RNA sequence: AGGCUAAAUACCGGCACGAGACCGAUAGUCAACAAGUACCGUAAGGGAAAGUUGAAAAGAACUUUGAAGAGAGAGUUCAA
RNA sequence: CGGCUACCCACCCGACCCGUCUUGAAACACGGACCAAGGAGUCUAACACGUGCGCGAGUCGGGGGCUCGCACGAAAGCCGCCGUGGCGCAAUGAAGGUGAAGGCCGGCGCGCUCGCCGGCCGAGGUGGGAUCCCGAGGCCUCUCCAGUCCGCCGAGGGGCACCACCGGCCCGUCUCGCCCGCCGCGCCGGGGAGGUGGAGCACGAGCGCACGUGUUAGGACCCGAAAGAUGGUGAACUAUG
RNA sequence: UAUAGGGGCGAAAGACUAAUCGAACCAUCUAGUAGCUGGUUCCCUCCGAAGUUUCCCUCAGGAUAGCUGGCGCUCUCGCCC
RNA sequence: GUAAGAAGCCCGGCUCGCUGGCGUGGAGCCGGGGUGGAAUGCGAGUGCCUAGUGGGCCACUUUUGGUAAGCAGAACUGGC
């Protein structure tokens, strides 16, 4: 079955893969649809801003990308006492709350 | 949120014998001493133990 | 949106205008020009064909 | 029958060139009209190398392009390449040299424009020699290509050092058996 | 392209391209890798060498990400940092040197090539080589490790 | 079932249809294989010739430059 | 070692909808049509063939041979 | 009147019925009564090579986002402090790890089979090598004089692409030897000279797109079995209570 | 009425089990696999083999080398040697 | 099988940690001198990718086994 000089090759196409095959022909279906998501979003919800609750200021846990920044998930509650107010009312105010990230 | 902090720190002098001391053997000594950071303190140990 | 080929495109924000790969590229302004023709062996026009 | 001899027909060559690009094509035509009318071997070298495929035509390097010139006598002489000069990251001074080159990359006109050169075309360098007065052709590094490092009799017989296909080149991938000793045979 | 496929090109012939002797029918020869050992060891061999056995340790859950450390070499030194500045900075002015810190840049270790001017530098890094190291201590700079 | 085990007809006429090519050419022949105590003497007078050739070979340009 | 929760994800079943560099009655679903129908096997089950008159039926009144099937005239229609 | 012609006939010569398995077919080898329609190398993924295009030590938005609700718009345009990421620019080791610049001149230590200081050049040398450059000399209706003019050339020089060899540098083992440093003097690190193995360096040529060939996995050029498993239906024939 | 498929029943023939029994029938896996038969669809031009080395649980097969085709690249000549 | 030249001869000089009575020998390196060195024919070198092939037969000559074969098996060349 081989023949001349080329890279030994294992596809991984013995299995049944004929029946699942899942390919994006609804890729602007969805593009439209989420589209539609934020526009409905942003009427029907408020005059709250798009991607609503604050971010904080995070780095990445590695040796790779710890270089860089990130936005993170939520205020690390020392970090809310700091500022000093309470957690929902944090929560409301729009502060991101994330009870694990210790400092 | 980003908010990628730029320091530059652009001017210096050239200065004194940090760029006679910081080497590359600085390296080499560093990871020798965590590679045989226990091993003198058993022999440390043993010394003490030996009288 | 594009510009010339001094500056660069102001709208597009990695892009250039094309290298031009013949610049001056009349053909028979340069085949009659001078300086092509001061360097041109002869015109053959002999045709020596099959002699019985 | 007359010709005991094998019938090989065409030799080898390409004569028209299979690119159909139209100022490569009017460049084939000029080159090609000053190659059979101007009796320089220097309009046939570059009417061959514009005959010449796109992978053949390798990409000259800036500072191969220097220090081509920088050897005593070639002072005042033009560079004339075909093919494309691109930048390099490594030389820092760019002496006052001529290019007559194609297609030549942005950072290098940029490079070449700030250290006071002059870049020119084929149609230029046509009418300023029609013999070829003046210049000299340069060639890139043909066989530093990764698709040439594959090539020999083998990857391994005579050690051959001539690198065998793989995914990954580390361990794990083509190491053990004809790589050391240790394994059954050793190439 | 079926137009440009020979196998509109084929049209007429009887074996269609692939003999009447040898008749290639399903899988001849086995199939994927079949025998690499048995009966297509010179095809495995002599163009594959190393390919059957064991080499070395099995580092359970390695990782590509703790390992990571992109090498700089000095001649991509110079230009993480603009020709603008390196000209203004050493156009004959004083002592004083410009920083190129390749964490900025993303690259860890600096390693060692030819091609370094006169005019010093000092250089951030977390990891060096001595043939660099000797490079920059030859034309004058500071070699600076950082964490 | 028996078949025709080993023959070299129709062999000869094989190789000659490419005309069997000697290796006809080495400027500089191959250099290993020779005598290690032979290579020990070579490379170093090689890099002494490097080293050491300048000036008696300088001067010997010039008495012959002189005298001829 | 107790529990709940929308989101981005999937949908060759279903109800309605739109489009096609696809097929055009031996093709396309087995099925453009009284198709899971006729029919077969005790049964599980198997499973077809089959579109086209003309613009409009104006589907040839009436005479004549023959018991009729059918035919020769006449007539409608741009064209029997 | 002229006319080759898918019309018919006659005459002279040659002429076994096509396709394949085969060393050998007209075969007493097999398929073919005839005719109309259908019918067999496609597609995906991966790799390799060749070719064309764009950018080019970079390349690529395929993943998302931005525009007003548009049939063609399931298109197209843009992001750039969206380049995260794939490939390449660095390899060698099983690994801890390490990691590609040398050459010239002057001075010193006994220029010591030997290290250091100051300045300069910078990817080495040899033999070939397209091309290019300089040029003795010769030649244009009568004499000195001339500038471009018609016009080649012995010999000489610089030497792309690549070939063959030598030398140099990086990593892992092997042999022989001396020296240097202290965020701490230790079964601590580094350096030297040779012979080795590597898919290395020795001014890098890749990335994306598309086409062609070949291989592999997928039903995979089309048709073909004796067989195996899963779940159901039959004692109206027959066998026995 | 009871015995239903590797099961049933058999005064035993491996006979019968719905025209099929030395393992029933229908559907699915399944377009199972086949180194094994048969076939494989327009024209013209150019070049054009082999039945051989070695290896294989190899002898109807495959891998390698050889034979072959295509794509080129580097040069050489046209102006007493 | 080898040789029938510019990759070949001759002269002068450096290096060697090889060798050693010896500037002895041997290799490498550098500079210079003269190319008209058998016949005949032909313009050459080199890189990549790949199909098919892996059942053969016959003939002169040399042969193996067999009594012999349109038998089986080898060598050169040619043909199918
Ligand atoms: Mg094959
Ligand atoms: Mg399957
Ligand atoms: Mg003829
Ligand atoms: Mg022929
Ligand atoms: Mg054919
Ligand atoms: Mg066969
Ligand atoms: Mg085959
Ligand atoms: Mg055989
Ligand atoms: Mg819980
Ligand atoms: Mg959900
Ligand atoms: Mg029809
Ligand atoms: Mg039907
Ligand atoms: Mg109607
Ligand atoms: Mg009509
Ligand atoms: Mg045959
Ligand atoms: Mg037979
Ligand atoms: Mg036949
Ligand atoms: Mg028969
Ligand atoms: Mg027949
Ligand atoms: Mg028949
Ligand atoms: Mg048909
Ligand atoms: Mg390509
Ligand atoms: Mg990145
Ligand atoms: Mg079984
Ligand atoms: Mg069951
Ligand atoms: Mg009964
Ligand atoms: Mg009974
Ligand atoms: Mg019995
Ligand atoms: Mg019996
Ligand atoms: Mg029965
Ligand atoms: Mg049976
Ligand atoms: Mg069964
Ligand atoms: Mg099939
Ligand atoms: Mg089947
Ligand atoms: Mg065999
Ligand atoms: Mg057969
Ligand atoms: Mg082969
Ligand atoms: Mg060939
Ligand atoms: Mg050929
Ligand atoms: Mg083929
Ligand atoms: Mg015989
Ligand atoms: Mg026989
Ligand atoms: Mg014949």
């Amino acid at each position: 079955a081989p023949s001349r000089n080329g890279m030994v090759l294992k596809p991984h196409f013995h299995k049944d893969w004929q029946r699942r095959v899942a390919t994006w022909f609804n890729q602007p279906a969805r593009k439209i649809r989420r589209r539609k998501a934020r526009q409905a979003k942003a009427r029907r919800i408020a005059p709250r801003p798009a991607s609503g609750p604050i971010r904080p200021i995070v780095r990445c846990p590695t040796v790779r990308y710890h270089t860089k920044v990130r936005a993170g998930r939520g205020f690390s509650l020392e970090e809310l006492r700091v500022a000093g107010i309470h957690k929902k009312v944090a929560r409301t105010i729009g502060i991101s709350v994330d009870p694990r990230r210790r400092n | 949120p980003v908010r990628n902090v730029y320091k530059k720190e652009k001017a210096r002098v050239i200065t004194e014998e940090e760029k006679n001391f910081k080497a590359f053997a600085s390296l080499r000594m560093a990871r020798a001493n965590a590679r045989l950071f226990g091993i003198r303190a058993k022999r440390a140990k043993e010394a003490a133990e030996q009288d | 949106l594009y510009g010339t080929w001094r500056k660069a495109a102001s709208l597009k924000s990695n892009y250039n205008l094309p290298m031009h790969k013949m610049i001056n590229t009349d053909l028979s302004r340069i085949l009659k020009s001078p300086e092509i023709q001061r360097a041109l062996r002869a015109p053959r026009k002999k045709i020596h064909r099959r002699v019985l | 029958g007359v010709d005991i001899r094998h019938n090989k027909d065409r030799k080898v060559r390409r004569k028209e060139p299979k690119s159909q690009d139209i100022y490569l094509r009017l460049l084939v035509k000029l080159y090609r009209f000053l190659a059979r009318r101007t009796n320089s071997t220097f309009n046939q070298v570059v009417l061959k190398r514009l005959f010449m495929s796109r992978t053949n035509r390798p990409p000259l390097s800036l500072s191969r392009m220097i220090r081509k010139m920088k050897l005593p006598g070639r002072e005042n002489k033009t560079a004339v390449v075909v093919g494309t000069i691109t930048d390099d990251v490594r030389v820092q001074e760019v002496p006052k040299l001529k290019v007559c080159a194609l297609r030549v990359t942005s950072r290098a006109r940029s490079r070449i424009l700030r250290a006071g050169g002059k870049i020119l075309t084929f149609d230029q360098l046509a009418l300023d020699s029609p013999k070829g007065c003046g210049t000299v052709l340069l060639s890139g590094p043909r066989k530093g290509r990764e698709v040439y490092r594959h090539f020999g009799k083998a990857p391994g017989t005579p050690h051959s050092h001539t690198k065998p296909y793989v995914r990954s080149k580390g361990r794990k991938f083509e190491r053990a058996r004809g790589r050391r000793a240790s394994r059954g045979y050793k190439n | 392209p079926s137009r440009l496929r020979k196998t509109r090109k084929l049209r007429g012939h009887v074996s269609h391209g692939h003999g009447r002797i040898g008749k290639h029918r399903k899988h001849p020869g086995g199939r994927g890798n079949a025998g690499g050992l048995h009966h297509h060891r010179i095809n495995f061999d002599k163009y594959h060498p190393g390919y059957f056995g064991k080499v070395g340790m099995k580092h359970y859950h390695l990782k590509r990400n703790q390992s990571f450390c992109p090498t700089v070499n000095l001649d991509k030194l110079w230009t993480l940092v603009s020709e603008q500045t390196r000209v203004n900075a050493a156009k004959n002015k004083t002592g004083a040197a410009p920083i190129i810190d390749v964490v900025r840049s993303g690259y860890y270790k600096v390693l060692g090539k030819g091609k370094l001017p006169k005019q010093p530098v000092i250089v951030k890094a977390k990891f060096f080589s001595r043939r660099a190291e000797e490079k920059i201590k030859s034309v004058g700079g500071a070699c600076v490790l950082v964490a | 079932a028996k078949s025709k085990n080993h023959t070299t007809h129709n062999q000869s006429r094989k190789w000659h249809r490419n005309g069997i090519k000697k290796p006809r050419s080495q400027r500089y022949e191959s250099l290993k294989g020779v005598d290690p105590k032979f290579l020990r003497n070579m490379r170093f007078a090689k890099k002494h010739n490097k080293k050491g050739l300048k000036k008696m070979q300088a001067n010997n340009a010039k008495a012959m430059s002189a005298r001829a």
